[PDB]
């Protein structure tokens, strides 16, 4: 380890969210539930407020 | 002399004669003075009225917070809102704390809600008049028959 | 011999159709259709009258204004593909009765003004006097009250049939009374024998149980794709029997429960199979209290409260076997005609023949019928229309607005034509049996493409399922490349866990299904579908499977595409007979269609059957496979 | 006097407020949530300004950083790279024009 919180977490496609099988992306320092094939993010949070 | 007294058919409630009856139209070229608007959803949700409902539903409360959040970013100055009574006003503000509606309003304008005691009401209006003139215009969340509706 | 009725009027065949020999009055009005557009843009685009009996209205720019003018014009014949771009077709037959409530003499004046100094020939003018708006209403009379609409031509032409043979107004819009209650079956056959059509409306006053008639439901309505179909099917308190079109992957069984609350009718759900029992029951839980009050299930071995409730979920009329089912089907048919006669909810009726529809109306005395089918025609038939017994075509939704909102996946159709293998083509024109079907089905040139399409989506870990009509054909397609597979003759306990291994507790990605594991217990709902065979008997069953399986990658798509849909069709195998008919249906769904005959990149890929020696060993196995290998019964 | 403070008391009160001994009310709720019964099994003091607790701390540190963007390339390769198909017409090529 380089003491930098490296290695991006595993990304899992197609995850339901109250009858909405969108897409939950696990980046580096924050979480982002990307709404299918788009550029924005519906559920936008980070690795702190959880 | 009253401006809000326009329905004259119910005026004989006092049981007094009144032969002098006349309205007022005020001929004005540009109608940019006022702009009455009525929002009632319609054939999309039809949930906007709550005359005998408290916290049994969340469709009307969500519509009151979505429209108020958008108007807080387009009005050039302050916004003076009014609710029904003290019971429905407290249930609407408390419901915004769970979904996260009142928290976004605090980002733009400053919140001002009418209290119950008369001592804390006079000091609350002075803070609203100071913020709207010096900095950004705040917002008023009071009651139609409270204390900021008699004559401000 | 001994069967010469009427009809027999269409006549158009051959390459030289030269349909220009009888027009009488048409050449004189051809010049008038040119000088009018030269004035203003509004004084143009007429209707283009034809000597046969059809007009071409506006369809180039339907926008929002002209989208409502055709809704009244289509309210007379069957529903043609309205939401298109070419020309909207309009006729006048059958359906001009259970549609709106205006006379045909009023819509004629609007057509003459659109042509701008010109009458629409004159053949269809004298026809506007057949079917009218008539029906029956159930009220306090506890039977039938004869009053329809405020119009007047709908009552004059009726006295010379029913009132001349039997009275009616005996008890105590021009309303009538009840004629001894029993007299009712003879009236339904005397009105349709002439020319007018009946349409029994709503309202009732017999057999009550669920407290009152307003139950409990939140008034906050949502989903604009269901409210627009609700006001069109039942938006005036009348009946208007027909079939509405709605997306499959949005809630087909959800619009029926919501409509049953506004209609306020003790409806009866009639599913198509076993999967329709659990779907309709799920909507009576999170939306009403009927699940634990007035619930009933005559199928799937339940019999929950046979007496005391009318809202039940059955399966058409498949519960009536001869001798084997004697007293079982008798108690179901007798006890249903007494405490139930509401709405006949129907779903997926484009594959059910007319023989089953006769037994549906016989075992129950429903006064109304409901149509919930997204397809247009039935069993791909254009010469015989058997939809007049379960409700004809009523209204279809705008697929362009449904797809560009978040109701269906962005289907990107692209046909893939693969060359035919020479080793398997020699035996195709050699034998004259049914064994030649598996020859072009097991095409090694298509198997390499079928494996390439799976690898093309394997890196994109997308929900992909290869479809196949044959049962013993998709088995080899999964063993050669190490993947699981399911088919018909398997086991109920085995498919119970494998079906959950794709939606509930998944663990396998590439699964091969057929025509059994889709409308039996749970919907597939994948994303990418591959069609191998395109010549089977199910020429219309895969139409609704395109909407149920191909779901979006979220549920509320904005404006971009992502879902893919390919099709593997063999070359020089007499398969274009069905590959051509699919183009007429895809252009009406708003899907992008294209043809890609060369994948360009299939050879440079680590696939199987690379050498010619492996393709030769498959010939010794396909011909050796016995055709009797099908189930195990005698 | 304490009996009339609740007006209607079908049971000997539930958990209204404490008014006087309020500084100790944070000790009882702090030991119940730390033991096992967390969730919302707690109370406060109606009247003054209530009280809350359980899992409310501040985090401070000084590290991390230095080479973090180099890991975004490996995680992005798990999806799909934007590329077209191997175009090959085996005849005549294009000419831009």
């Amino acid at each position: 380890m380089a003491t930098s919180s490296e290695e991006v977490l595993l990304i899992v496609k197609k995850v339901r969210q109250k009858k909405q099988d969108g897409a939950l992306y696990l980046m580096a320092e924050r979480i982002a539930w990307a709404p299918e094939g788009k550029d924005r993010f519906t559920i936008s949070h980070m690795y702190a407020d959880i | 002399t009253s401006g809000t007294l326009s329905p004259l058919d119910i005026y004989p409630k006092i049981l007094d004669f009144h032969p002098v009856t006349m309205a007022t139209f005020t001929m004005t070229l540009a109608r940019v003075c006022l702009c009455p608007m009525i929002i009632g959803r319609g054939n999309d949700q039809v949930a906007i009225s709550s005359k005998f409902e408290t916290r049994e539903d969340i469709a009307v409360i969500r519509n009151y917070g979505n429209l108020l959040l958008e108007m807080s970013a387009v009005v050039p100055d302050g916004i003076v809102a009014f609710f029904t009574s003290y019971q429905y006003m407290e249930s609407t503000v408390a419901s915004w704390y769970e979904q996260g509606i009142l928290e976004n309003i605090q980002r733009n304008k400053l919140l001002f809600i009418e209290t119950q005691d008369g001592a804390e009401t006079s000091v609350a209006l002075e803070k609203y008049q100071e913020a709207c003139e010096n900095g950004r215009g705040a917002i008023l969340l009071s009651v139609a028959r409270g204390k900021v509706s008699e004559g401000i | 011999p001994g069967n010469d009725p009427q009809e027999a009027v269409p006549s158009a065949a051959g390459k030289q159709v030269d349909e220009s020999g009888t027009k009488v009055d048409e050449y004189g009005a051809k010049d008038y259709r040119l000088q009018m557009p030269l004035k203003d843009d509004h004084t143009s685009r007429p209707l283009w009258v034809a000597p046969d009996g059809h007009i071409f209205l506006e369809a180039f720019s339907p926008v929002y204004k002209y989208a409502q003018d055709f809704l009244v014009a289509i309210a007379e014949p069957v529903c043609r593909p309205t939401h298109v771009h070419e020309y909207k077709l309009t006729a006048y037959s059958l359906y001009a009765a259970v549609s709106v409530g205006l006379q045909t003499s009023d819509i004629t004046e609007y057509l003459r003004k659109l042509s701008k100094t010109g009458v629409p020939d004159g053949i269809m003018q004298f026809i506007k006097l057949c079917t009218v708006s008539y029906g029956k209403v159930k009220l306090v009379l506890k039977h039938n009250r004869y009053f329809v609409e405020s119009c007047h031509p709908d009552v004059i032409q009726h006295l010379l049939q029913d009132p001349v043979i039997r009275e009616c107004r005996l008890r105590n819009t021009v309303s009538f009374e009840v004629k001894q209650e029993m007299i009712e079956e003879l009236q339904k056959r005397c009105i349709h024998l002439e020319y007018p059509l009946l349409a029994e409306y709503d309202f009732r006053n017999d057999s009550v149980n669920p407290d009152i008639n307003i139950d409990l439901k939140p008034t906050a309505v949502l989903r604009p794709y269901q409210e627009k179909s609700l006001r069109k099917m039942f938006g005036n308190g009348r009946a208007r029997s027909g079939v509405i079109v709605l997306p499959c992957g949005a809630g087909k069984s959800l619009v029926g429960v919501t409509a049953a609350c506004t209609v306020r009718k003790r409806c009866l759900v009639l599913g198509n199979s076993a999967v329709s029992v659990e779907q309709w029951k799920a909507q009576f839980k999170m939306w009403s209290t009927i699940d634990d009050s007035q619930i009933c299930r005559f199928t799937s071995d339940a019999k929950d409260k046979p007496i005391g409730c009318s809202v039940a979920i059955s399966t058409y009329s498949m519960l009536g076997h001869t001798t084997k089912r004697s007293w079982e089907a008798e108690r179901v048919m007798e006890w249903l005609k007494t405490q139930e006669w509401g709405l006949m909810i129907l779903d997926e009726v484009h594959t059910i023949p007319a023989k089953m529809f006769r037994r549906v109306l016989t075992i129950v005395q429903a006064h109304c019928k409901l149509g919930l089918t997204a397809t247009l025609v039935r069993e791909d038939d254009k010469i015989v229309d058997l939809n007049f017994l379960i409700g004809p075509k009523l209204y279809e939704a705008n697929w362009m607005e449904l797809q560009n909102n978040g109701y269906i996946a962005k289907v990107q159709c692209a046909e893939v034509w693969c060359p035919m293998s020479p080793e398997f083509y020699r035996e195709y024109v050699a034998i004259k049996t049914k064994k030649r079907i598996l020859l072009y089905t097991m095409n090694p040139n298509k198997f390499r493409a079928c494996q390439f399409l799976i690898k093309f989506h394997e890196r994109r870990n997308d929900k992909i399922i290869v479809f196949a009509d044959n049962v013993f054909a998709l088995k080899e397609y999964a063993i050669r490349l190490n993947k699981p597979y399911i088919y018909g003759p398997t086991s109920q306990g085995e498919r119970m866990q494998i079906l959950q291994n794709f939606k509930h507790n998944p663990k396998i990605n590439t699964i091969f299904i057929s025509k059994v594991g889709d409308t039996s217990f749970d919907l597939p709902e994948a994303n990418v579908l591959i069609q191998i065979s395109s010549h089977g008997g199910s020429r219309r069953q895969e139409a609704q499977r395109l909407g149920r399986v191909l779901r979006a990658k979220k549920g509320m798509v904005a404006e971009e595409y992502n879902a893919f849909f390919y099709s593997l069709v063999s070359q020089d195998t007499q398969e274009m007979a069905y590959s051509t008919k699919r183009q007429r249906f895809l252009v009406d769904q708003g899907y992008s269609f294209k043809v890609i005959t060369k994948l360009a990149g299939m050879e440079e890929e680590d696939l199987a059957f690379s050498t010619k020696e492996e393709q030769q060993q498959l010939l010794q196995k396909v011909l050796a496979a016995t055709d009797l290998d099908a189930e195990e019964e005698v | 006097v304490n009996l009339a403070y609740e007006i209607l008391e079908p049971e000997p009160t539930e958990i209204p407020a404490l008014k006087q001994s309020k500084d100790h009310a944070a000790t009882t709720a702090g030991a119940a949530s730390l033991a096992g019964g967390h969730h919302r099994e707690a109370w406060a003091t109606k009247g003054p300004s209530y009280e809350d607790l359980y899992t409310q701390n501040v985090v401070i540190n000084m590290d991390d950083q230095e080479d973090l963007h180099r890991a975004s390339l490996e995680g992005k390769s798990a999806k799909e790279r934007p590329i077209w198909l191997r175009e090959s017409t085996v005849q005549g090529a294009y000419g831009s024009e």
